[PDB]
């Protein structure tokens, strides 16, 4: 027997690499930093071990979604002049949207440096902090200056495909019962992933991909209460947003070529912004979640859903973006039930204009007012739960870390490095 | 035709007829990141082609060599290697003997270079 | 017969690629973003098809000339403080240069933040807009802030050679009757192009390359009146500029390390800035243009040259740069004639200091005053005409699109992609 | 010596004298524009060398294969191809038959790779 | 084992037995610096591999060629070249004639490429 060298053997090792974007009005995650797309090959008898919790695509996508966010905010207005003293009065002076607003008057710079401009705007009470018609100031003014969300770029997520470079392959687990870890009997080599919409949300995985046959529970260590549980639905739960107000965006020229878009007036339906989830559909979806959740804790255990414990408004609420305006919904009527072995649910949502999105300090963003009435149709395709540390297990909604949102889309994918040079014995002998 | 990595689960004998499929796919915020992914693909490809040339296997996909198979590396017979094992299983078995085999091929060709250099001198 | 593979065959396809600069006091299109130069090979029996109107070198050179322009303006003064209110009075209070100027007084910042500075400057009436010693303001102040044209970089165009990378070749059409399209009997492979001076001008191709034997008329579709006609002369028409005034540049410290260069005083010859074109030379040059222009419209047709129709001052005038100061000449005495089957022409030129050069909005530039008298010697090597939609054809001067200026220098060049791998039959048989 | 692409107008017979002239000229934010053109030339060159390698033609400017010339691609006799046509004219005639020829050359080599590998074990 | 460049002071005969050591070390703001050096290392490596290809020396480290030695490049005999001089001393001696030999090797291979090509036509 003699050593014979084979070049091109189908052998791969696990690897971490830089996957390039691909996609098929500018966007935050635009197509100017991506590549046009064009595929899937079934690898029979191949049983690969996946790990959705130590996947580097999740860590890289988090970096890239952040990077495309900042890259899309540099070329537009920085609101340094908006740190002035505000003389704010109430809008209603008495349940409505107008009880959430302060009518703030301030001196603003003009396009001519030596001239001022007495202007006013309606600021949400969540954006103004009192100084001790009282005197207020914008909330993120002692920490940073808010680069205005540029009005011509949309926040709508477009699907992005992460494609492996040459010498690498993306393995896709086609198993329908694959939780997040261990062998996957059915594997495929895709050129690159399905369109992953970077939907940014907390406590609820809006839009995205459904499970195939049954609700899937995915935790790094189900017995550890410090680990989030990524529930994935099989049938989506439709959630409808709204801001009933007919907003009136107003433009203020704060400098040469720079405009500040302000809420000048609010008329129309002044009901508080809310989201509607069907009460029958949500009840049967939690029934499926509970059924798949007793498999890890016992048949006789009591599964109780409570509401978020505490913390920032971005972590205690179903924070999300819808129609360019950022909502923060309570979701305390969604998660309120105890499970023993036409109607709708209305979630009161607050709205903010000053956004510190990626759990960072020092880089805020001022989301300008959206003219008109905002309406919203989304699919709740998952959950992020945390368990409380007795025969009763309490599951509060979780979140905060944006990586668990994209870990729910990149759980089935894996990047490998092709090792095409292999040696093996054969009856050969070089002449 | 199976496709790229199509014979990953196939036997070593059957997967050796599709070496061209894997070989041709090893060469070909979204700026320098995408550019340095191409340079890495070229460097990884060029250092694999350099190894083949050093072992005298340049321009070949199946290169029978002169280094005998030390039975310590793998005591299995040919029947149960080329008809019962896949290349991923085989790579796992000899992953630690890879570097000693690589040195053996490197020096064996270096001996053949001087052996044919002296033969041509006559 | 058997297939034999030849590597290195002289076969090329049309391609679009990134050609790199090459060139042989900093400049706008400096040598720090180019490569040192070092050539031409005559390809006999080769008849290639060129197309100067769908040439990507023209589109790339436009991007690169713009890119080197902005890259040369970032490191120097941004004139945000120059948006103050100006108290402007007349300079003459009565045909001269002084009737084009306003004597504007304003408060300017000092190098110390808490101190002001009562200064004055002479601003052209084309740069100040009244607000309703009246009150004025700079013209590009509601659209942007004017980054001052940095005083140590010159606007003089240096020749740049666009050189193809490896695997590509630049084909040069050596035919002397080649209009812009179709087969070219004489072709050559140059390492890269002749020195193309990026002279920026409208209605007249100042400097550059002459025709070889006769005036060349080049239009994408000569029967379409919406397409510009690129006339190229065989003998240059010399045009002499001047600003007779002895300007006195004055420096104002608008901040720490930043200086604003202002026209403090104007003395000397106060005749309006003008350009002189020889009346005999221009008449015989239009005679050659008319002779070569009747070939496309008829021998009995009446060729009439009228002046520019209307629009911006950059498009109705022979806009150009000469001596660092930007002129805008009338050229209504140049194009005024009807052609049937020692003296000089003086073109009154205006001058501006606030320049929106590349037909863009939001990026102006303040060209600082040039000390002394400005004098100018250029060659009119071409024209850009537009035809009016009868036995009389009227040809007005055109322009605006800067690409037609460099389309007149890159008309003879073409980039091809070498395809060195070709198969062909032969009596071979591998042993 | 005609230079780079000098024999572009010469007949296919005369243009084949100078294959090394074109072969050596295929290899050699403003920095990225130059840098990305360099990477494009390298990976474009390597894809052509890889194609020659998998046809058993690596390191040869003129390579003879074992694929018979199907007359469907071109039925012109040998005398009217190497002394009357130029390489540019030829490329336009067999442009649509290029890919089917490329597959045949790839299938001819790996057939020879295995046949020689089998015969070498006897 | 001496290591990379270890045989730089060794005689030409002794330093030619360590070519694989130097051969494998030729391939492996502030981000373009790293990236542009890698592309230049790949380009330089491919230029020297291309030269070996057009001389008929592709995939070989020692390549005996058909070009005769003129003795106007170096009058020294084999004893005092391969047993006294080192490769650095030798390089400074035929640096003037390097491009003369580089042209002869290319021309000899091109003639040899067709003499073998015309031999297969019989
Ligand atoms: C806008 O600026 C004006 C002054 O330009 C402010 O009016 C002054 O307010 C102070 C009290 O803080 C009085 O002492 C002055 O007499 C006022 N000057 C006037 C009325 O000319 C005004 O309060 C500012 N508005 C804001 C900050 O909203
Ligand atoms: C910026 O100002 C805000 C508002 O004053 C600060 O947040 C407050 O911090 C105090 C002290 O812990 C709390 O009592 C308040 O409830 C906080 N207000 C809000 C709205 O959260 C914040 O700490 C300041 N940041 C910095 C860097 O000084
Ligand atoms: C989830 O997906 C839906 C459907 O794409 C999104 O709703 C669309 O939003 C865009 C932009 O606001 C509108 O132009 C479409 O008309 C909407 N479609 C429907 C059916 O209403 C929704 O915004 C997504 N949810 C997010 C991003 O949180
Ligand atoms: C979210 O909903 C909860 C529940 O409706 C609100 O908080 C509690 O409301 C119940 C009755 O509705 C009271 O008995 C509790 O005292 C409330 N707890 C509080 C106020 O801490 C809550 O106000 C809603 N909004 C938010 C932002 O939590
Ligand atoms: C420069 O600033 C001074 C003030 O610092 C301006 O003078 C004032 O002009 C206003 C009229 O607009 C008067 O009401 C004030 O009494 C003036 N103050 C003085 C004279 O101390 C002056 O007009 C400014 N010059 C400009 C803008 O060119
Ligand atoms: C900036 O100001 C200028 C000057 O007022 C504006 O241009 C004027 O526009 C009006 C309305 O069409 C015309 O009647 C004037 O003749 C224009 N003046 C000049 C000098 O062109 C310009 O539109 C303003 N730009 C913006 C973005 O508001
Ligand atoms: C056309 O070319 C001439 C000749 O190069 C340019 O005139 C020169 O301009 C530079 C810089 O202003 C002077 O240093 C030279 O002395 C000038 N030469 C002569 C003969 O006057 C002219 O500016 C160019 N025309 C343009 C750029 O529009
Ligand atoms: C450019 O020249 C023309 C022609 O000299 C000037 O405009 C016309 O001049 C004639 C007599 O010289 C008058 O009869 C017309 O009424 C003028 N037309 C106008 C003023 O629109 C013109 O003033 C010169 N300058 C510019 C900038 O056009
Ligand atoms: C403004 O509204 C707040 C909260 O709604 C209230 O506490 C305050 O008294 C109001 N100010 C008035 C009515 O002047
Ligand atoms: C996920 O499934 C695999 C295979 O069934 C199993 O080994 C693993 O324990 C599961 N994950 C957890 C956290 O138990
Ligand atoms: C939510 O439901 C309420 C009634 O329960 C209705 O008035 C409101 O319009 C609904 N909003 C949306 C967005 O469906
Ligand atoms: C959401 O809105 C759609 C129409 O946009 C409606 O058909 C559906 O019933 C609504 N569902 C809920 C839960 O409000
Ligand atoms: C959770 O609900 C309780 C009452 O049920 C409330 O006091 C608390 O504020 C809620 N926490 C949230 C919404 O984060
Ligand atoms: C929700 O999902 C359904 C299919 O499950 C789809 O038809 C609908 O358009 C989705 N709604 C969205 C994305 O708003
Ligand atoms: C998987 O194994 C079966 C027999 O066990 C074989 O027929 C099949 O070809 C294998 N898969 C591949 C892709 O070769
Ligand atoms: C075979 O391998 C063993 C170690 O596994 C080693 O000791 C022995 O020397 C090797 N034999 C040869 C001939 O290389
Ligand atoms: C200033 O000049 C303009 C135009 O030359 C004229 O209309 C105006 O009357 C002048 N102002 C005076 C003389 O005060
Ligand atoms: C330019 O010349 C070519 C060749 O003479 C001719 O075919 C073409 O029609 C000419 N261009 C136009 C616009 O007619
Ligand atoms: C233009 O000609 C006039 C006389 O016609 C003369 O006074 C002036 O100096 C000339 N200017 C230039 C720049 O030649
Ligand atoms: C332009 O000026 C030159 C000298 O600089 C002079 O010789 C020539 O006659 C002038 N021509 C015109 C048309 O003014
Ligand atoms: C063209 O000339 C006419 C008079 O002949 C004039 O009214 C018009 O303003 C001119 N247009 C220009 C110079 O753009
Ligand atoms: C104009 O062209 C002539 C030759 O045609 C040249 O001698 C002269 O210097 C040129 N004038 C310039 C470039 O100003
Ligand atoms: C062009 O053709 C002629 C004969 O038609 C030939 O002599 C000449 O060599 C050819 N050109 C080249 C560059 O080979
Ligand atoms: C030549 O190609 C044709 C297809 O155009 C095919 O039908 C024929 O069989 C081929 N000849 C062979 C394979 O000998
Ligand atoms: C240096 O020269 C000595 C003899 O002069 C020799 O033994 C030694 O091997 C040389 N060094 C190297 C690194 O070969
Ligand atoms: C050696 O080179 C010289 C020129 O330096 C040349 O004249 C001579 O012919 C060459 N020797 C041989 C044998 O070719």
């Amino acid at each position: 027997l003699w050593v014979t060298v084979y070049y091109g053997v189908p052998v791969w090792k696990d690897a971490e690499t830089t996957l390039f974007c691909a996609s098929d009005k500018h966007n935050v995650w635009a197509t100017h930093a991506c590549v046009p797309t064009d595929q899937e090959i079934h690898l029979e008898n191949v049983t690969e071990e996946f790990n959705m919790w130590k996947n580097n695509m999740v860590e890289q996508m988090h970096t890239d979604i952040i990077s495309l966010w900042d890259q899309s905010l540099k070329p537009c207005v920085k609101l340094t002049p908006l740190c002035v003293t505000l003389q704010c009065t109430n809008v209603t002076n008495n349940d409505d949207m107008r009880g959430e607003l302060k009518n703030c008057s301030f001196n603003m710079t003009t396009e001519l440096r030596d001239k001022k401009q007495k202007v006013y705007s309606l600021f949400y009470r969540l954006d103004v902090v009192q100084i001790n018609n009282k005197e207020y100031r914008l909330i993120n003014c002692n920490t940073s200056a808010c680069t205005q969300a540029c009005p011509k770029v949309s926040f709508e997520p477009i699907p992005i495909h992460y494609c492996a470079p040459a010498g690498f392959a993306i393995l896709k687990c086609k198993d329908k019962k694959f939780n997040g870890t261990g062998p996957c009997p059915s594997v495929s080599t895709v050129q690159c992933t399905h369109g992953i919409k970077p939907v940014v949300s907390t406590q609820l995985l809006l839009n995205g991909s459904l499970a195939e046959e049954e609700v899937m529970i995915r935790s790094e260590n189900i017995t550890n209460n410090a680990k989030n549980i990524l529930v994935q639905f099989n049938t989506p739960v439709q959630i409808n947003c709204t801001r009933p107000n007919n907003n009136t965006r107003k433009s203020i020229r704060i400098g040469p070529g720079q405009a500040f878009y302000a809420t000048g007036d609010i008329i129309g339906d002044i009901r508080q912004a809310h989201c509607n989830v069907s009460k029958a559909t949500w009840n049967e979806t939690l029934g499926k979640v509970v059924k798949q959740l007793r498999k890890h804790f016992g048949n006789n255990t009591i599964i109780r859903f409570a509401n978020s414990s505490g913390g920032d408004l971005e972590v205690t609420t179903h924070s999300f973006n819808c129609g360019g305006e950022f909502f923060y919904c309570n979701t305390s009527g969604l998660f309120n039930s105890t499970w023993i072995s036409n109607d709708s649910i209305t979630l009161p949502c607050r709205i903010k204009q000053i956004i510190n999105m990626w759990q960072r300090i020092g880089q805020c963003m001022y989301a300008p007012p959206i003219q008109g009435v905002i309406r919203c149709v989304s699919n709740i395709t998952g959950l992020i739960l945390t368990r409380d540390g007795s025969t009763t297990e309490t599951f509060r909604p979780g979140g905060g870390d944006m990586r668990d949102n994209w870990r729910s889309e990149l759980y089935k994918y894996k990047v490998v490095k092709i090792e095409p040079l292999g040696v093996a014995p054969t009856r050969c002998k070089r002449r | 035709f199976l496709g790229f990595l199509g014979a990953a689960g196939s036997t070593m004998g059957a997967a050796s007829m599709t070496l061209t499929v894997q070989a041709r796919n090893l060469l070909s915020v979204w700026g320098i990141k995408q550019l340095q992914a191409r340079v890495l693909a070229v460097e990884r490809y060029l250092r694999d082609q350099q190894l083949l040339g050093i072992w005298g296997c340049s321009g070949k996909l199946i290169c029978c060599t002169n280094v005998p198979w030390n039975s310590s590396w793998s005591n299995r017979n040919l029947s149960e290697i080329w008809d019962n094992m896949t290349w991923l299983q085989w790579d796992k078995e000899i992953s630690n003997y890879t570097q000693i085999i690589y040195g053996l091929l490197e020096e064996s060709q270096n001996q053949q270079e001087k052996n044919e250099q002296d033969l041509l001198a006559l």
